[PDB]
């Protein structure tokens, strides 16, 4: 792992949905995507703000926050990369960023974020292969 | 008539009708304004989409940028003006604009204002700073307000086409026009402004096929033109060059010297039905909205022709104490380094035709005027007629009483005494030139240098240049090329034991003759 | 596996490295102009006019390196920008006027500004 979690969140407190790749971050997701994520990430509209001893990178869709958290790197480019390749997955699923449609496809989500990190190294995704599994 | 020109598409992007194009402000984006109901922004010098907004899921006529607040303004047929951040993404304010979908917005950054137009035949003004409340709302138009533009002579003036056969002048103050113009005989769809500080024109375009010039001035009509072969979609003025760009729903565009009208270029795409023009303020790119999407289009010219000599005759044309057709221009000022330094033109006697390039000797006796295929030779301070020649190009040498032409029959010739050299005639073909004593001729990947002793292949060099200037020994040479920079060495013993032999091949050259010294 | 021998071979990974592995083949005296650095530097000051006032202080910086007293504090190399030639053509200094301010530009590049044109000469 480099990458402790993959997650989507909504400001309003709380990790809507999240992916913990193997059992490290269970309850641990939703306190750091809770209080960060609300302040822009502690932003100011910079896609790489830390905060806490971890690297938030982050892309705000509404009161929602799509987030990726690392506390290690490898690359520049790459942390971008994978949560950019998660923003064209994601309104296929949910049709942007929204709490309630985020919580109806927590399988989706969680499936595409296994699919895309995993064991923290940053696999690729798109919308044609995230098909074969959710069929 | 000849006019410098390079037209070049900048960037493309394919999207549903783009009824408004626009470049930023003071930014190189451009925005486009789609039928998407989304509008789109590509910065097309880097070749980026900086960012889209989603105004409607109806289409948005009209987008510009409103630059200071860091915002762009919308209108969509939500029949709203929305109004976003371009940095932080995000909705600034939302609007109605008009009782009417909005086909053009209008920004006047020196006052909190954007008057939009719509085809409620109402014209609206909006204050940005008091969070988009209606400043004035202007009643005059009877039709669609197709588009509208600000006088660049005073922002508080603004002009509005509609399809009502005028162009009305409108001032913010006054709810009414303060004085129509019927710019038009089959309904008005742009209005534009000839830009400076000393214009006063107008421009209006209609769908009688027609793009009509007026002067807001006098008050007449300077000239009508052709515009297109069918109904004219946009016309709009280009403020550097002499031209108006027109656009028509045939898919062609269409550029015409604004000096006699004639046709300039016709230009198509493969994008067709060109709704909209517009023109950047700074000069030198169109934008160009089509049915199948946007193109951002550069214009040529980009660089001045002038050249100094030794009399202190630095001899350009156009600007002041010179006209365009005629040749000019001393500079005999000296004046500190650390600042441009005066005109300090002297009167120089005729010419004859158009500059292409124009330029003095380098050593001062001859100044040539190149122009449409031909040049003319004038003498360096009395500017008589000495000589004439063919050149689509012309280049001084480094002798300069032996010059470089392109003569354009895939030969690169040298006129010497300005009168052909035909023992010089390159054993390539040609497809450019490159002027001092071995003369570079660009053909087949390769890059040749010719003797003006007997035209044979001296040597060619795997990187094609920009440029080839030799010393004025000629054994020395510079090549501008894209790999950076060339000096090489011509061995004059070596080249003339080659080239009699000719062991120098057609296309490939001896690679023993020249030299690479650096 | 890091570190070439070569210029690059291509693509923004290799590119990426690059930039660190020229950092060691010179460290001296800061990267002074920096390298393929000025990329990701921007967006690390997204909020908007402390940006302009850190590339105006690298600007200043690199002019000269002076005598470096008492507010005259300015690095990188001694020459890559010189200054003030007499021939030179429309000069050095036009830039170092900017630095000299009222608020001339916004207060936050104002107060870096005031120091620069200190620091420089």
């Amino acid at each position: 792992m480099v990458l402790l979690a993959a997650a989507v969140c909504t400001k309003a407190g709380k990790a809507i949905v999240s992916r913990q790749f193997v059992e490290m971050t269970r309850t641990r997701i939703e306190g750091l995507l809770a209080a960060f994520p609300k302040l822009m990430n502690t932003g100011k509209q910079h896609t790489f703000v830390e905060t806490e001893s971890v690297r938030y990178v982050y892309q705000p869709m509404e009161k929602l926050y799509m987030v990726l958290i690392t506390t290690k790197n490898s690359n520049i480019l790459e942390d971008l990369e994978t949560l950019r390749l998660f923003s064209r997955v994601i309104p296929e699923y949910c049709r942007a960023l929204e709490e309630n449609e985020i919580s109806e496809h927590c399988f989706d989500l969680i499936f595409a974020f296994d699919e895309i990190v995993a064991l923290g190294y940053r696999e690729n995704v798109n919308l044609a292969q995230i098909r074969t599994f959710t069929e | 008539m000849p006019l410098r020109l390079d037209i070049k598409r900048k960037l493309t992007a394919r999207s549903d009708r783009v009824k408004s194009v626009d470049l930023h402000p003071t930014e190189p984006w451009m925005l486009a304004s789609l039928y998407n109901g989304s509008v789109c922004v590509w910065n097309h010098e880097t070749q980026t989409l900086v960012k889209t907004f989603e105004v409607c899921d109806l289409p948005v006529r009209a987008a510009k940028f409103v630059a200071r607040k860091n915002w762009v303004v919308t209108g969509a047929d939500d029949m709203q003006i929305r109004v976003f951040n371009y940095n932080t993404l995000e909705r600034v304010h939302m609007f109605e604009a008009h009782s009417d979908y909005i086909r053009c917005i209008a920004v006047h950054p020196t006052q909190p204002f954007i008057l939009t137009s719509s085809d409620d035949m109402l014209i609206k003004l909006w204050d940005w700073d008091k969070k988009w409340s209606c400043s004035q709302v202007f009643e005059g138009h009877t039709h669609y307000v197709m588009q509208i533009v600000i006088n660049p002579k005073d922002n508080n003036q603004f002009a509005s086409a509609s399809l009502d056969r005028t162009i009305k002048v409108w001032q913010l103050g006054s709810s009414s026009p303060n004085f129509t113009l019927e710019g038009h005989e089959k309904g008005v769809n742009c209005i534009d402004y000839y830009s400076g500080g000393d214009k006063p024109y107008l421009i209006s375009g209609a769908d009688d096929r027609l793009v009509k010039i007026w002067d807001y001035q006098n008050k007449t009509c300077v000239q009508t033109l052709e515009g297109h072969a069918q109904n004219v979609s946009c016309a709009s003025f280009h403020p550097e060059l002499p031209i108006i760009i027109t656009g028509s729903e045939d898919g062609t565009v269409r550029i015409w010297h604004s000096s006699t009208y004639r046709l300039e270029s016709t230009l198509n795409y493969g994008m067709e039905r060109v709704w909209c023009v517009a023109s950047l303020r700074g000069s030198n790119n169109v934008a160009l909205g089509y049915d199948e999407g946007s193109i951002i289009v550069k214009l040529g010219r980009e660089e001045p022709a002038m050249s100094m000599d030794a009399n202190g005759k630095i001899i350009w044309a156009k600007h002041s104490e010179v006209q365009q057709a005629n040749l000019k221009a001393m500079g005999d000022t000296e004046i500190k380094d650390g600042e441009r330094l005066p005109l300090a033109v002297k009167d120089m006697g005729s010419c004859e035709i158009y500059p292409q390039t124009i330029q003095h000797n380098p050593n001062g006796r001859f100044v040539v005027v190149c122009g449409d295929g031909e040049y003319i030779i004038y003498t360096a301070m009395a500017l008589r007629n000495k000589s004439f020649g063919s050149a689509q190009e012309f280049a001084w040498a480094h002798d300069s009483s032996e010059y470089a032409i392109r003569e354009s029959n895939s030969i690169v010739k040298i006129f010497k005494n300005f009168k052909e050299k035909k023992s010089f005639k390159p054993d390539f073909g040609a497809e450019s030139i490159y002027g001092g004593f071995l003369l570079g001729v660009r053909s087949v990947n390769g890059l040749a240098f010719y003797d003006w002793e007997n035209t044979e292949l001296i040597r060619r060099i795997e990187i094609q240049p920009k440029h080839i200037f030799w010393s004025d020994s000629g054994e020395l040479v510079c090549i501008a090329t894209e790999e950076s920079f060339f000096i090489l060495k011509y061995l004059s013993e070596k080249v003339l034991a080659a080239q009699e032999t000719h062991e120098g091949v057609t296309e490939d050259g001896i690679e023993d003759a020249f030299e690479v010294l650096g | 596996v890091e570190l070439i021998y070569k210029v690059c071979h291509a693509n923004p990974s290799e590119r990426a490295r690059f930039i660190r592995c020229i950092y060691n083949l010179l460290q001296s005296s800061s990267p002074a102009v920096k390298y393929e650095a000025a990329g990701t530097l921007v967006t690390l000051s997204s909020a908007p006019t402390a940006i302009k006032a850190a590339a105006q202080c690298y600007i200043d910086l690199i002019i000269k390196e002076s005598d470096n007293n008492v507010k005259l504090i300015v690095l990188d190399r001694l020459v890559e920008l010189k200054e003030h030639p007499a021939h030179e053509r429309v000069l050095q200094d036009l830039v170092m006027d900017i630095l000299r301010v009222l608020s001339t530009p916004d207060l936050e590049v104002r107060k870096k500004t005031l120091q620069l044109a200190l620091d420089l000469v």
